[PDB]
């Protein structure tokens, strides 16, 4: 078995090797994070012992590859090395159960503060914003019952031009807002950009807010690598 | 030619202009080798402007000075003198335009990769190839003839070669690059300023700092290609004695572009 | 794996026929394949290749020029296109494969053959006949002209039985590797120059023509072979 | 039943045979000096015996 | 209910009885030993062909065959004598932290984010590497399902377990409970017959492989284990963790014999692996270096130059010649 | 050439 042919051998798999890098280099990779009462797989459910499920979906000629993990332990500081040059994480929130709500801001914390996810933004996405608006309009759960400060908070001047709606479902879902992007700036440097969304149940433009975000992160991947910051 | 007391000012420019241009161009390139890698399509069209113009300070600004001042008559140097320093400027104009259609589409096209290392040099040689094919109708008529001087060249005749080979190296070598330098950088700065106070003065430092790049190349080579078809113009004479004053003020302005090149990627690309 | 051969027939002497092999049951774009014709009541003989991908067509110089070897990978077919044929191409034509890699087992799988009638280093057997009773130690012994141990410490030297009326099948490959399928009977030693197939206990089965073949230069040359009979 | 399977596991290490780490540590000085010249990476080997030069 | 002091009252039996043999120490005793001296290895080859992040590697039992995961879903079997490609695998989950190869040398297996431990075959006769079988059974994910003994797996991480599968079957035969975090690493005995393996507990057990049982355990470090490696003679082995220490023990002492620590280094080690005779414990860092320790004398005889990211895998291989690394550049490099 | 010029090149 002479050597020059397995040369041969080892260039046409070189081959097969760069035309799988070109279909690696133009997909797009998503991570799904959150919790149960999270709507997270409704998200999936909603786009066109098994420890990772991959969704694939074309949104106007470019592939993405999310990655919605399950069958895990409770600790994650572990396989989230392996998340490490990802396009965005997909970090899903609900906002309804306030009492779980505090618990999503520490979630969301141990994110942005993580050693191997210095550089990769996020795309919040606050969920159940049908059910938010019947708790605040029903008036009764309230969020200053949880939070001291919500009290001295007050709508700014510009803010969710809607068609139509309460003052008091604005007044509310700007505060669940502000805590995430107070953890975004604080705990955090101009590397990566939290970028928040405001999502219901059944919701057909969740596809094209994962694009208008993932085009920014990308223009801010080139925008550093030319130099041009 | 060339009294003493009035050489020694226009020498003080070309030996600092050309400690600028073989020092902090150099110094590009073994930055972008060993310091740094930076292998991909982003910087094979930097090191390559930084090729033309570490070529442009040793072969055309320190050398082209002895026959501007005014013996060394080479009679291949004329040769030598006549291609290599005019493909090294038809190259470092079009690989700013490289430089500047690689961050159209990195910025307005994000999703349209280009990173492709074979395909990139078939286009930094198929630049390279086009300025041999464009420099050489004066190449190949270099004839060295003197009567006191150091150097000569000569073009064919019927102010037909003269004007229309002139007309065609200015309507692609200036106006095709700065007609696609000025729609890429105003559809990049559209999008950058269609989209608080570390971004907008970060696009207040990247677009308006790539703005002044485009003028400081749209009227520092303007002056210095008109010079090569004034004599065709109604004058016919070349032997007026201001013409030595006139050549240098519009030599340096042109060999000025090899010296903004390290400083802009000194501000930016090496410091930051 | 299997590979079937079609074609073949009688040809007058000046005209062209193509020949056919449609593997299946393996990965054929991974595999290189060779032609070996065999003459009859002769030697086999190494005709030409084509290796995977298609990038190297290596012929032999009795057939260089007027035959042409391609293959259809979709299809899963290798072709032999004759152009003007001789009689000296009178021969049963295997379709052998062959695979290239650190420790591959290449000409591993031959094919059935076809009847086409049409109206270097060199390396010797010692001997061409010996008669041996079931039960007894044989040594069949070959010999090579240049020495067949290449730099890099293999020595390619490959040992064939063909059972009458049968396809060759290989027994040692790299001058000491069995292959898959054949007993601890055969064994295999050598020294460069002279190589020596011992098989220890001898079964029915064992009977057969015994061939030898280098692969350093590649127009591979066989041996005479050695004919074992009971 | 958590509980009874620590306490039963470590009476399971408790009564393990223990040598001294002055007879330990003399049976890692005595296995790296007697094959101390078969380990490449100490002892270089020269460039006909290494097959990556 | 008097179980949980009862537990602490045995747990100041075993230090006592740990106490009660440390005489002296390994600095002590190998103080009079000569040191190695400087080791200056050179990359001899360099790998290419991955696209993305270079996980694990593991060695042939031939010194001459490499196999490599990365996260773009491939595994590349090199040559590492000629630089060639043997095989390349595409793999059904891109998420793939471990890699082995058999040591007969007809299997390779994988495992990562997915929970299964896909054992390939080789030596197919249709001439394509097919997968044989797809161990799943195991809840959370799989770190070092990358240990054959000859024909049965052992798998580590996701439930806190290690398993014993028999891969003709396709089921556990022993499942190893104890630990108390993720488990991150393995390392087989010479003779098969034990296993260490570290965890996200700061503690490394010895277990049985016949038996089933943890018949050892180890606290010294104090944060995740990531990396283990026995000593070539199966007497001791060693630990890299994430608070940038090495820590040799010993398991007829049943402690920590020495602490391989410098006041520089900040990282945590991603990779450990031994010499051929012992006295080298190459350990690769969160940064791009690899360092080379005197096991002896606890001191940095070496540094293996740069790699531009995470040196993630680490081994020597079973001649002793050769020293691989492979990081996050996608590049494996090959050292002497 | 006889009396003068100039001839100042790219």
């Amino acid at each position: 078995a002479e050597d020059k042919a397995a040369v041969e051998r080892s260039k046409m798999i070189e081959k097969q090797l760069q035309k799988d890098k070109q279909v690696y280099r133009r997909t797009l990779r998503l991570l799904l994070l959150g919790a149960d009462n999270s709507g997270k797989s409704t998200i999936v459910k909603q786009m066109r012992t098994s420890g990772i499920f991959e969704t694939k979906f074309q949104v106007d000629k470019v592939n993405f590859h999310m990655f919605d993990v399950g069958a895990q332990r409770d600790e994650r500081r572990k396989w989230i090395q392996c998340f490490n040059d990802v396009t965005a994480i997909i970090f899903v929130v609900d906002s309804s159960d306030y009492n779980r709500l505090q618990e999503a801001l520490n979630d969301f914390d141990s994110i942005w503060n993580n050693r191997w996810l210095r550089t990769i933004s996020v795309i919040l996405f606050l969920n159940k914003q049908d059910l938010l608006a019947e708790k605040v309009l029903a008036g009764k759960s309230k969020i200053e019952d949880y939070f001291p400060e919500f009290a001295r908070y007050t709508t700014p001047e510009d803010a969710t031009p809607e068609p139509g709606e309460d003052p008091r479902v604005t007044r509310a879902k700007y505060f669940i807002r502000k805590e995430f992007v107070d953890i975004s700036t604080a705990s955090g440097d101009g590397r990566h950009i939290c970028y928040p969304h405001f999502t219901c149940s059944v919701d057909t433009e969740n596809a094209r807010r994962i694009f208008n975000d993932c085009k920014d992160i990308i223009l801010q991947m080139n925008l550093r690598e030319y130099n041009l910051v | 030619s060339m009294p003493s007391w009035q050489l020694a000012l226009w020498a003080t420019a070309y030996l600092a202009l050309v400690l600028v241009a073989v020092t902090g161009n150099a110094i590009v390139i073994w930055i972008i080798l060993a310091h740094r890698r930076m292998r991909t399509v982003t910087n094979y069209f930097i090191v390559n402007l930084a090729l033309a113009d570490l070529c442009m300070a040793a072969f055309n600004a320190a050398f082209n000075f002895v026959y501007a001042s005014h013996w060394y008559f080479g009679r291949a140097f004329c040769y030598f003198q006549n291609l290599f320093p005019i493909t090294a400027m038809f190259v470092s104009i079009y690989s700013m335009t490289a430089i500047a259609a690689d961050r159209y589409m990195a910025i307005v096209h994000p999703f349209q990769p280009r990173l492709s290392a074979p395909s990139t040099k078939a286009v930094i040689a198929g630049i390279w190839l086009v300025a041999l094919a464009l420099a050489s109708p004066q190449c190949f008529y270099s004839t060295v003839t003197m009567d006191q001087g150091a150097t000569k060249c000569v073009v064919a005749w019927p102010g037909k070669t003269l004007l229309l080979y002139h007309l065609v190296v200015i309507a692609l070598i200036y106006f095709l690059p700065l007609a696609v330098m000025f729609v890429a950088y105003s559809v990049i700065g559209l999008t950058l300023w269609r989209r608080n106070l570390r971004h907008l003065q970060a696009m207040k430092k990247f677009v308006k700092t790539m703005v002044l790049v485009v003028l400081t190349f749209a009227i520092c080579w303007l002056p210095y290609h008109l010079y090569f078809i004034l004599g065709s113009f109604q004058e016919d004479i070349y032997c007026h004695k201001f013409i030595q004053q006139v050549y240098l003020a519009l030599f340096w302005l042109a060999m000025s572009s090899t010296m903004y090149n390290p400083i802009i990627y000194c501000c930016l690309n090496h410091r930051f | 794996v299997q590979l079937v051969e079609s074609g073949g027939g009688l040809v007058q002497p000046g005209g062209s026929r193509k020949l056919s092999c449609s593997a299946s049951g393996f990965a054929f774009s991974s595999f290189g394949m060779h032609w070996v014709r065999q003459a009859p009541e002769k030697g086999l003989e190494w005709v030409a290749y084509i290796s995977s991908g298609s990038g190297t067509i290596y012929y032999a110089d009795t057939v260089k020029g007027r035959f042409t070897i391609s293959r259809d990978d979709p299809k899963n077919t290798l072709f032999l296109q004759m152009t003007s044929l001789r009689s000296e191409d009178t021969a049963m034509y295997y379709c052998v494969r062959s695979i290239y890699y650190y420790g591959s087992s290449p000409f591993d799988f031959w094919g059935q053959g076809t009847t086409l009638t049409v109206s270097d280093i060199v390396m010797t057997q010692a001997t061409s006949s010996v008669p041996v009773t079931p039960g007894e130690s044989v040594s069949i012994s070959c010999r090579s002209s240049k020495s067949l141990l290449h730099s890099n410490g293999n020595t390619y030297l490959y040992w064939f039985l063909q059972r009458p009326g049968q396809s060759p099948q290989l027994l040692i490959y790299r001058m000491s590797n069995l292959a898959s399928g054949v007993p601890d009977r055969f064994s295999g030693s050598g020294s460069g120059t002279a190589f020596t197939l011992t098989i220890s206990r001898l079964e029915a089965e064992d009977v057969g023509v015994y061939y030898c073949m280098q692969h350093l230069e590649y127009p591979l040359t066989f041996g005479a072979g050695t004919k074992l009979e009971l | 039943a958590q509980a009874r399977k620590l306490v039963e596991q470590l009476k399971m290490e408790a009564n393990i045979d223990r040598i001294k780490v002055s007879k330990a540590a003399a049976d890692l000085m005595a296995y790296c000096e007697a094959h101390a010249k078969e380990d490449p990476l100490l002892t270089p080997v020269p460039a006909s015996e290494n097959p990556f030069r | 209910d008097q179980l949980r002091q009862e537990a602490e009252q045995l747990k100041n039996q075993i230090r006592d009885a740990r106490k009660a043999c440390a005489d002296a120490t390994l600095s002590q005793i190998t103080n009079n030993i000569d040191p190695v001296g400087r080791i200056q290895m050179r990359t001899r080859r360099t790998l290419r062909g991955h696209l993305a992040k270079i996980y694990a590697m593991h060695w042939g039992t031939d010194s001459r065959l490499l196999v490599s995961a990365s996260q773009d879903g491939k595994l590349i079997i090199w040559d590492s004598y000629t630089t060639n490609k043997v095989h390349a695998i595409p793999l059904r989950s891109s998420w793939v932290m471990t890699c082995a190869y058999a040591p007969s040398g007809n299997y390779v297996a994988c495992g990562g984010l997915d929970n299964i431990c896909s054992i390939y075959n080789l030596k197919t006769r249709e001439g394509n590497v097919r997968v044989s079988r797809e161990l799943a059974g195991h809840t959370g994910y799989l770190s070092c399902c990358r240990f054959l003994d000859d024909n049965q797996i052992v798998t580590s991480s996701g439930d806190t377990t290690c398993a014993l599968w028999d891969i003709e079957t396709g089921q556990q035969t022993t499942t190893f409970t104890g630990h108390t975090g993720d488990v991150m690493s393995l390392s087989l005995a010479p003779d098969t017959r034990l296993f260490v393996s570290g965890a996200c507990d700061a503690s490394a057990k010895l277990w049985d492989v016949r038996e089933g049982m943890c018949r050892q355990t180890f606290t010294g470090h104090e944060s995740d284990i990531n990396a283990i490696c026995f000593f070539p003679n199966g007497n001791a082995f060693a630990t890299g963790s994430d608070d940038a220490t090495c820590r040799l023990f010993d398991l007829r002492a049943d402690q920590e014999l020495m602490t391989y620590s410098h006041d520089n280094i900040i990282c945590g080690i991603t990779s450990v692996s031994f010499s051929k005779s012992g006295r080298l414990l190459l350990a690769g860092y969160d940064d791009f270096n690899c360092n080379v320790w005197d096991a002896l004398k606890a001191d940095r005889a070496g540094v293996l130059a740069g790699h531009d990211n995470r040196v993630s895998c680490l081994g020597v291989t079973d001649d002793g010649m050769a020293v691989a690394t492979g990081s996050w550049d996608s590049f494996l490099k090959i050292w002497n | 050439h006889k009396t003068d010029s100039f001839v100042g090149l790219m």
